[PDB]
């Protein structure tokens, strides 16, 4: 997440993460990024 | 007197002076000398376009 959040950070240096989702073939991972404390929950895929 | 005697009797403290010359020398001396450059560190910058 800190480097994904590097990337969308590199295209525009306003813009900050406000969410981040990452899908697999099996599963699905969504990661939400705040300054003070970070929430990431796996879900598979219906 | 004596041939040898009279050649001994030539010399005389005023006819002959004798006089001890030495040079001043510095005394020798051994020193053992080590030089060593400053410490040197490693150092790693990452710069990023938001930073």
């Amino acid at each position: 997440t800190k480097k994904a959040r590097s990337v969308v950070r590199d295209l525009d240096p306003t813009n900050d993460l406000v969410f981040l989702r990452i899908q697999t073939k099996l599963n699905e991972i969504m990661v939400a990024p705040d300054d003070e404390f970070s929430l990431i929950v796996i879900q598979t895929k219906g | 007197h004596d041939e040898e005697a009279i050649k001994q009797t030539l010399r005389n403290k005023f006819n002959y002076n004798t006089r001890e010359c030495q040079t001043i020398n510095p005394s020798i001396r051994e020193r053992g000398v080590s030089t060593e450059p400053p410490p040197s560190d490693t150092i790693c910058g990452n710069i990023t376009q938001w930073e």
